[PDB]
């Protein structure tokens, strides 16, 4: 009975969903107030059709539904569309929501040294927090950003919590955090179920195993940063938060120049090759498509090459320059990426193309089931590709790298140390943030000590010390995009641990021999059919069964990640043998 | 929060969709 | 038409047939509980079924109206009740199993009989056989035989069923987007979206705990003394530094130490405060005791009982002809119909029970002012706390003297005072650590912190660490010691007893301040106080129309449960007990056992 | 699965309702 109901929805949703996606793409490609007008016009249409369908599905009992796939479908609609919130409060939130997003995008700080010269995070402040080597220059940027944009968000955040919880609890969820964690929840599949509490455990247990690895990178980076900032860094204390190559130390990738193990060794810079062979965007995307075809995967549809924007369209039309793969539907797929001839963009292209591959694979799934098994699955599917392509082997197989090079090990430490500055560094950051938010939702943290706790936790879990005392007037947590734009952040913990689990499995299927950090799945029908098997499922099955289908494991595991960095581990340990490791939480640069 | 994603990024909430 | 109105049209149509069915069911239920007959059961069932059906169809129809589109605060609450309490969340077959599990789990606690080894044919049931020994017997071996016979001859029949129950219960709770069945249960104490009076399900766990940590000093010092005396009754069985064997506590589970007064009385020389003799010598009877209760309530400004109450109630055992269920029970049949079932007896304990049961009838009538759906208590711990505040005042020497059951020349001495408080603690401070641990276990079990491979092991680890009560014989996972209690085997929450206790002392602390009481709170009689009766009546009428946190503030001047009152009540005991044990060991070895 | 309590006791689930 409800089956037919779905058919109707599926048929109409497609035509409606497509217009909405196109309107958003068009606006992103061409920022026209009219594009917004159609986008918002369509936006309102879907928000209605869906809400309209919700009650219609709510008119059916999942209990009676014996068929499983249909139940999973029905689940979504009914578990959505409800306002479950006072029209007055609903408006109060949507406002606060959009207000905080704007203050982040519009936020601007003015150098008291040039009270005229003001910089936005993108790209003025970010450029200083990615490249500068002056304590005072880097400090003003980090502080001013929080001493202005953050303090302003603070009371928006406070009410955010309040209205957010009320909606969550109105749905029987302990708090907003427990709602977000419901992303991972499974119920009804014997031997594949999962609890919104298991996660908070599975994440703290696994992190215990990472603490050591991290402890030395932190000890090594500090060892090095000491040469750069001698009068501002202690051998025993935490890392000042403003010297970590971001606004927030999300990643330390921009510290590789100051933390390169073996300096005069062959700096990997395939970007120069790409120049010296007059490369272009078509080459980058085409090169990738071959790799996907090399593993037994379909070729990009023509619409991709004709509808995608892989270059900045000049001053004649402005666009949202953020690498992004799009699943519009009716078989339409596209990539918006202001591409440039750099290895970074080279690798990013594969990452985005992987999302496309995933979208194309689960495209056959019922409309509702066309989504990643969980929030971290898609991000991982793209990371594994940029991981295979970063391999010296593929670079030669591509011939951006001359077959003169000696894999060596000084080079493997150079390759792993950098991979770590971006993959491991984020985990102490990812974890402690999603914790601190999770606690604030459960209400374990009083408003009066929201920042004191935030920095106690930074100092303790991430060995990072705010360089200026921060009162409870600030909202440093919200000085980061994801926080102030109401997006979960434990995707960037689950994907980082899922990625290594898939690679190891695929490499074993590819009969790869030796270290995993050198595994290029390029040319492996088996390591492709297995991955595809998972992508095709989408969300038709629990993420637990999918992970096992691929990696033979039902839950996340750090071993694969620990194996990938093990060689670095040993080198680090040795390198810190005279060095003290860990940090004294009760030291700060204002000491 | 929303049934189907039309893309793979997380875009600012102001001018979103 | 408007939704808020289409709603009215529906609720108005619903509340019409609701009032009729609820009575039809509440009536046949009474007819059975008083005269157990095949027809009375059939009628009871046929009724409860028709109602359960009406509620289900109405619960579904109700969801059709969303709440965000209703501004009227009252029809909102009503709808939330019908919509939220819409069961059938589980599949028809799964539902059918959990029900059969519950029926079988109850059939076996009630039908459970332990066979005296002496008579492989003779066998005893919990009531009356086994409870009598576990309440009066002073033979370590005879008390242990029953204690084990209960968990090893019935508890083991439950272990398998309770495991399946924990599964289906968690499926249903999680389907409602609830973390577990324990979180669903804390659901009762939850208030969402009332600026100033909001309560999370997790605040209850934080509140049950932080309050308990303040009780530690007292129960520790009571424990010390009780252990010191029990030694003199069992000098070959009791470590001067250990837990109390779980069979030697005056209960089958040790829930109350009320029956250990004969061995714990501080001054047995002092005269008893029981007046069953006076009641007998004055030829009192059920009618007299209940009439004496109505007078206390009228003394405070509350209404007199109804005519149907003195006409349809059963305050005396029907006899052999009519077979009845003698459990102190206050009914609300709907349509201004209120009755009490009690096979009353001429005793001080049955006199005080009536005051408690009558407080329930006062409440049931107090909120008839509310619509059918808000015609309930603020929380599962409110109705009990009410009935208890009466018996707290009714059993005061002031009240007894003025009822003419205690000589007007009686002497309230420190010595008689302490006999009272102590007996109070054995029943009050004692059941607290017992209740906290039991639920704390069930929560952890439903949450998933405790694997089935260590259910019983954790049960006794907790009993030792929290309750300073050790098992006399070691128990594997074949046992279900917790399930050996009616509440657990009958699917009932238990924290209601932790909560009600804290509220009652806060209520008395205030209702007395209202009666301008001078000195120690334990000798406070609110009788003849209209001001106090009004303040309580203010909350009594609210019923299930406002946040329990508000109901509390209306009578206390504060919005959350608080223990400082309870601590002031027993403060004279605490101070004396510290002194008593000055030459005794306080606290306990978790590790020591009888079988070491 | 019950809004109004038809009395103040916790009766045996067996034979009740
Ligand atoms: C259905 C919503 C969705 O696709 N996403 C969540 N989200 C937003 O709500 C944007 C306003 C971030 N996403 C995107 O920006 C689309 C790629 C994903
Ligand atoms: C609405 C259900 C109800 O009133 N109660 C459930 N119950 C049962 O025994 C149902 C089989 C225990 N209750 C009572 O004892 C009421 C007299 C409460």
């Amino acid at each position: 009975q409800a089956k037919t109901f779905l058919d109707k929805f599926n048929h109409e949703a497609e035509d409606l969903f497509y217009q909405s996606s196109l309107a958003s793409w068009n606006y992103n490609t061409n920022i026209t107030e009219e594009n917004v007008q159609n986008m918002n016009n369509a936006g309102d249409k879907w928000s209605a059709f869906l809400k309209e369908q919700s009650t219609l599905a709510q008119m059916y009992p999942l209990q009676e539904i014996q068929n499983l796939t249909v139940k999973l479908q029905l689940q979504a609609l009914q578990q959505n569309g409800s306002s479950v919130l006072s029209e007055d409060k609903s408006k109060r939130l949507n406002t606060i929501l959009n207000t905080m997003s704007t203050i982040y995008s519009t936020g601007k700080v003015c150098n008291p040294d040039n009270p005229q010269e003001c910089l936005l995070l993108e790209p003025g402040l970010n450029e200083i927090m990615a490249n500068s080597l002056d304590y005072n220059e880097r400090l003003w940027a980090w502080e001013s950003w929080r001493s202005e944009v953050g303090k302003q968000l603070r009371p928006l955040y406070e009410e955010y919590v309040v209205l957010k919880n009320e909606m969550a609890r109105a749905n029987h969820y302990e708090d907003y955090g427990d709602y977000w964690r419901g992303d991972y929840e499974v119920n009804g599949v014997d031997g594949y179920d999962y609890s919104r509490g298991q996660l908070i455990e599975d994440v703290e247990h696994t992190f215990e195993e990472i603490k050591p690895l991290y402890e030395h990178l932190h000890a090594y980076v500090r060892a090095k940063l000491m040469n750069a900032y001698p009068s501002y860094i202690s051998p025993i204390g935490c890392l000042p938060a403003h010297l970590l190559g971001d606004m927030w130390g999300r990643f330390w990738t921009n510290l590789y120049s100051l933390t390169v193990p073996f300096g005069q060794k062959p700096n990997i810079d395939v970007t120069d090759a790409m120049v010296d062979q007059a490369w272009d965007a078509q080459r980058i995307f085409k090169e990738a498509e071959k790799f996907f075809v090399s593993v037994g995967l379909p070729n990009m549809t023509q619409g991709f090459w004709e509808n995608s924007m892989l270059t900045d369209p000049g001053n004649v039309q402005k666009a949202v320059c953020h690498p992004t793969a799009w699943d519009l539907g009716k078989g339409d797929f596209r990539i918006l990426m202001c591409t440039k001839v750099t290895m970074d963009d080279f690798l990013t292209a594969h990452h985005e193309m992987g999302h496309i591959q995933y979208d194309m694979a689960y495209a056959a799934q019922p409309f509702l089931l066309r989504n990643g098994a969980n929030e971290g699955f898609h991000e991982a599917v793209g990371e594994i590709m940029s991981l295979s392509a970063a391999t010296p082997k593929h670079l030669k197989s591509i011939g951006l790298l001359s077959p003169d090079f000696q894999e060596d090990n000084e080079t493997e430490i150079n390759f792993l140390l950098k991979q770590a500055l971006t993959i491991v560094g984020t985990l102490p950051f990812t974890y402690m943030l999603e914790k601190w938010r999770w606690m604030v939702f459960k209400g374990e943290i009083p408003k009066d000590q929201w920042m004191k706790k935030w920095w106690e936790m930074k100092r303790e879990i991430v060995g990072v010390v705010e360089p200026v005392p921060h009162d409870e007037t600030y909202c440093d947590p919200a000085s980061l995009f994801h926080v102030s734009n109401d997006y979960s952040f434990i995707r960037y913990y689950t994907r980082t641990l899922y990625q290594f689990q898939f690679q190891e499995a695929l490499c074993q299927a590819a009969k790869h021999e030796g270290p995993l950090h050198k595994c290029d799945i390029s040319n492996s029908t088996e390591a492709g059919q297995k991955l595809f098997n998972m992508l095709r499922l989408g969300k038709s099955e629990p993420w637990t069964l999918a992970l096992e289908n691929v990696v033979g494991a039902k839950n996340m595991n750090v071993r694969p990640l620990l194996n990938y960095f093990e060689p670095l581990f040993t080198w680090l340990k040795d390198q810190n043998k005279n060095s003290f490791v860990g940090w004294s939480t009760d030291w700060s640069p204002y000491a | 929060a929303c049934v189907r994603s039309h893309c793979s990024s997380l875009l600012p909430r102001i001018h979103c969709a």
